[PDB]
């Protein structure tokens, strides 16, 4: 059959400390047992596989299974203990090509390797390990014995050796054609160049001919596929690509498996969909019953699945990559923490899309968003094409400006301009540099008993003013950031406000506008309906003005 | 012949992830290789290699070519018994007291020496390639590698030659090897200085390996910074306590009584106040406690060094040097087409080097900036040869002022 590789060997080991395995046989039908002789012999013929006596102390299962439908049958080896034992390889991959970053090319050919692993031989002090015995019709005669000479299908280092040797063996190809890609996923080449049929057909001929004295065989014309190749989940046209026929089911009663299923599906759509949307969807997962369990939609869900329906009524392509020209990104805010993105070369003929949601840490405003959004793009495109896209992002270079220059955290965005492109991006509130004279100082402080879980919130001010809450199952948290609220209820366009808790300082300096703390958000409306806010800290229990004060106030009967 | 390795026992080699690469530095490192494959200093490998350690290309204070910069992070952690506490090199005291140190690349030594080869292994690396196009193109070490800790503690017994007339000959010159470097150190008078050193790159040039000007003697303090002023207002003196209370905890004997009894009932924080004599008294005794080391803390060898840094805008950063938190080593500022990434860079590397200078080490550094920002664009701007470690943290509120 199958021809076995010339090429030199790949010296494999076991773990140090370890020998190879040593499993028992489980006892076989008869039925099994012939099946297995005849694949046995078989791939044997082929030099596949080779007889060995029963010195050779070594041993690996084999199963034999017939078949969903058809009559033949099909050898299975349990590699478990083996792979077990076998030294780690290098990570084969680690990453796949992305449709987006595929050269744009004037003819491209697909090759897949027929038998890959069958094709390429077995370093021969490890062939010993691989072991394996058909046994015979129940104990008495002792079993027939084989150890593979080729790549055994799952054994842990066949992926790597197989690409490895099928790097090897390209690398001259490649030297006297510089200009032909080849891609390498798996057992597939995939092959473009820039000329007209005619040479095209016949540098792949000439490929196919170098494997060959390699002992690779590959289909020929005729055999090889036409396009769409339909891969990986993507359909790929021959000047454009997108992701296979998507279609969402319309059910009365949606199971969260149902639920899980679409949010694949959408997110899947979302690399070349723009708008896609799926927060209303995923947050009905969080906390879940059963996987066949019936979750009702929420309106706001409903909401959603209806707008990606029309989105994906229609197909959307994306186009192929030009190296010579740059990259353009353009973000926009969709809204709850959703930000949306498009990359193209030329003017709105997108290369993918994307979104991106991920809420980072528990308080946030959409400069920090809209920044963290640009990172991951950024990232997303050294790997994609190596190299960064010019920024176009709906915030004004002031208000980026002011906020990189006046905050703590150090920022970088690459190269950007301002778009007009509705919501913009921007800061909903600033606090003051210097307290506001002829406005009323408000001290604030907040306790909290650390077993009833009791708690007390107010202030005192310099114009006489005082209060005091009770709260029922606190921490000293949150009766700060309580009392804070507090003194901005009762406050008044403008206030000085002065706190002990660094806490609640630092939530409040960094402006955040959005929190999963519905008390950070009521501080937030405060805030952003103010005039003037000066906010101040000072440290605790150091008998000072105004704070000595409201402290023994909040501690009557908490501490 | 080859000194042995052995790794740090029941643990192994460095299996570390590599960073995503733009076409143009993989292109300048797909040169770079290919030359020293040539030159027999490195060789592709198979699969069975394991192992793995970053690789980027950087450029270095003026130039135009790329250079190679292996991240060793990994393996030199997984080494520290063979190159510190078996081939140590012992870091002079001297050094930090010259008045001048020179700072010379001699990395290229190490070329010259072949590595032991049951670990070549653990020195494996990989190029990148574009959209997964092609698999990485893998290489080990046949040599001593730049970035690798055990480099010049093998390499140490012939850089002792190399340097026995040059030191017989100039005996107050302090000379010191970290890692790729050499740093030299005089009192000589700057243009003596300069063509000392001058004279030292002829003693390496007969043997292969072929800068930078440092100030150490006129590295002085970062003090806490109190204001002096006419009409201090309720705040100001908040402010003030604020600071005093923080610097008290690593500053012995810092009081704030009297100051403190300034503010007393609930007061407007505009409204100013007259400060009573009493209160003057530790403004001043606080003022030069400030302005003075600390007292209490000494480096202990055996123990990590911290380095947290904080933005104070317009340019500028202050940082502090510790071994336990608050007991101050070393503070400072740095100060500055220069954006944040780029400044914390400089500074990092401005740190860094200070602290090998003075103790022989290099600090971990707590980072106030985000991982992937730092992560993506650290290598646009690095210049060192070695890679100090690093994590990443949310500079407090207060930290901040109180080093201002
Ligand atoms: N990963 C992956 C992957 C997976 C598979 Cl199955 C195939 C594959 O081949 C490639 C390889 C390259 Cl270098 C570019 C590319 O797409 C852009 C392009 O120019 N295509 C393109 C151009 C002409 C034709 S024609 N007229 O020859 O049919 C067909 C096509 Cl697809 C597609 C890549």
């Amino acid at each position: 059959n199958s021809p076995i590789s010339p090429i030199e060997t790949v010296p494999v080991k076991l773990k140090p400390g370890m020998d190879g395995p040593k499993v028992k046989q489980w006892p076989l039908t008869e039925e099994k047992i012939k099946a297995l002789v005849e694949i046995c012999t078989e791939m044997e013929k082929e030099g596949k596989i080779s007889k060995i006596g029963p010195e050779n102390p070594y041993n690996t299962p084999v199963f034999a299974i017939k078949k969903k439908d058809s009559t033949k049958w099909r050898k299975l080896v349990d590699f478990r203990e083996l792979n077990k034992r076998t030294q780690d390889f290098w990570e084969v991959q680690l990453g796949i090509p992305h449709p987006a970053g595929l050269k744009k090319k004037k003819s491209v050919t697909v090759l897949d390797v027929g038998d890959a692993y069958f094709s390429v031989p077995l370093d021969e002090d490890f062939r010993k390990y691989t072991a394996f015995t058909i046994p015979s019709i129940n104990n008495e005669t002792p079993g027939i014995r084989y150890q593979y000479n080729v790549l055994p299908q799952g054994w842990k280092g066949s992926p790597a050796i197989f690409q490895s040797s099928m790097t090897k063996i390209l690398e001259p190809f490649r030297k006297q054609n510089p200009d032909i890609v080849i891609y390498q996923y798996m057992d597939d080449l995939y092959v473009g160049s820039d000329l007209e049929i005619g040479q095209h057909r016949t540098k792949i001929e000439e490929l196919r001919q170098h494997l060959l004295r390699w002992g690779l065989t590959t289909p020929d014309k005729k055999h090889q596929k036409e396009p769409p190749f339909l891969w990986m989940g993507y359909e790929l046209h021959p000047d454009k690509w997108t992701v296979q026929p998507i279609v969402l089911p319309e059910k009365d009663s949606w199971t969260v498996n149902d639920i899980q299923k679409l949010v694949g599906k959408l997110n899947w759509a979302s690399q070349i969909y723009p708008g896609i949307k799926v927060r209303q969807l995923c947050k009905l997962l969080r906390g879940t019953k059963a996987l066949t369990e019936v979750i009702p939609l929420t309106e706001e869900a409903e909401l959603e699945l209806a707008e990606n329906r029309e989105i994906l009524k229609e197909p959307v392509h994306g186009v192929y990559y030009d190296p010579s020209k740059d990259l353009i990104a353009e973000i926009q805010k969709q809204g709850q923490g959703q930000w949306t993105y498009q990359i193209y070369q030329e003017p709105f003929k997108n290369l993918k899309t994307g979104k991106y949601a991920r809420m980072r840490g528990a308080h946030t405003n959409d400069v920090k968003q809209l920044t963290e959004a640009v990172q991951k793009i950024t990232t997303e495109s050294i790997v994609i094409w190596g190299k960064t896209p010019k920024f176009k992002l709906p915030i004004q270079k002031e208000t980026w400006e002011t906020w990189w220059t006046e905050y703590w955290q150090a920022t970088w965005i690459p190269e950007w301009e301002f778009v007009n492109t509705p919501p913009l991006v921007k800061l909903w509130y600033q606090l003051e540099k210097e307290p506001i004279v002829g406005a009323e100082t408000f001290y604030v402080d907040g306790a909290a008993n650390r077993e009833t879980k009791l708690g007390k919130a107010g202030y005192v001010t310099n114009r006489g003013r005082q209060k005091v809450v009770t709260l029922t199952d606190t921490t000293n948290q949150k009766t700060e950031l309580q009392a804070i609220y507090l003194a901005l209820q009762d406050s008044g366009l403008e206030v000085n406000i002065v706190t002990d808790s660094q806490y609640a300082l630092g939530i409040i300096q960094a402006q955040p506008d959005q929190s999963e703390s519905e008390l950070v958000n009521q501080i937030i409306e405060q805030l952003i309906k103010k005039e003037k806010v000066y906010l101040a800290w000072v440290p605790a229990h150091k008998g000072i003005g105004g704070n000595e004060q409201v402290d023994k106030l909040v501690s009557a009967g908490i501490r | 012949e080859t000194v042995p390795v052995k790794l740090k026992p029941g643990m192994d080699g460095p299996k570390v992830k590599q960073w995503p690469l733009t076409e143009e530095k993989i292109k300048a490192l797909v040169e770079i290789c290919t030359e020293m494959e040539k030159e027999g200093k490195i060789s592709k490998i198979g699969p069975e290699n394991p192992y793995n350690t970053p690789v980027f290309a950087i450029k270095k204070k003026d130039s135009t070519k790329w250079r190679k910069l292996v991240d060793f992070r990994e393996l030199n952690k997984r080494t520290q018994d063979f190159w510190e506490v078996q081939l140590g090199i012992p870091h002079p005291a001297g050094l930090k007291k010259k008045k001048s140190v020179t700072v010379l690349d001699v990395g290229d030594a190490y070329f010259s020496v072949p590595l032991d080869e049951d670990f070549r292994k653990y020195t494996a690396f990989t190029i990148p390639s574009i959209n997964n196009e092609t698999p990485g193109i893998r290489y080990q070490y046949n040599v001593l590698p730049q970035g690798w800790k055990g480099s010049p503690a093998i390499f140490q017994s012939s850089m002792t030659k190399i340097l026995e007339p040059f030191r017989k000959q100039n005996p107050d010159i302090v000379i010191y090897q970290y890692m790729d470097d050499l740093y030299v150190g005089s009192d000589l008078e700057i243009g003596q200085h300069r063509t000392k050193i001058e004279e030292l790159r002829q003693h390496l040039l007969r043997w292969g390996l072929t800068g930078y000007e440092l100030h150490p003697d006129k590295w002085t303090v970062q003090p806490i910074v109190l204001p002096e002023k006419d009409s201090w207002t309720v705040n100001d003196i908040q402010k003030l306590v604020g600071k005093l209370n923080w610097a008290s905890q690593i500053y012995p004997g810092i009081k704030v009584r009297q100051l403190c009894k300034l503010l007393r009932g609930t007061k407007a924080l505009t409204e100013v106040i007259p400060l009573t004599e009493e209160a003057e008294l530790e403004l001043a005794e606080n003022r030069e406690i400030l302005k003075e080391p600390v007292h209490g803390v000494y480096y202990d060898p055996s123990k990590d060094l911290i380095a947290e840094i904080q933005k104070q805008g317009q340019g500028q950063w202050t940082y502090q040097i510790y071994q336990e938190p608050f007991k101050n080593l070393k503070t400072g500022k740095y100060a500055r087409h220069t954006n944040d990434v780029k400044q914390l860079t400089e500074a990092v590397q401005k740190i860094t080097t200070e602290s090998i200078v003075i103790w022989g080490k290099t600090p971990k550094f707590k980072l106030p900036i985000q991982k992937e920002t730092w992560e993506t664009w650290w290598t646009e701007y690095w210049q060192a040869t070695w890679i100090p470690e690093w994590e990443f943290v949310n500079t407090p509120p207060l930290v901040k002022l109180w080093y201002q």
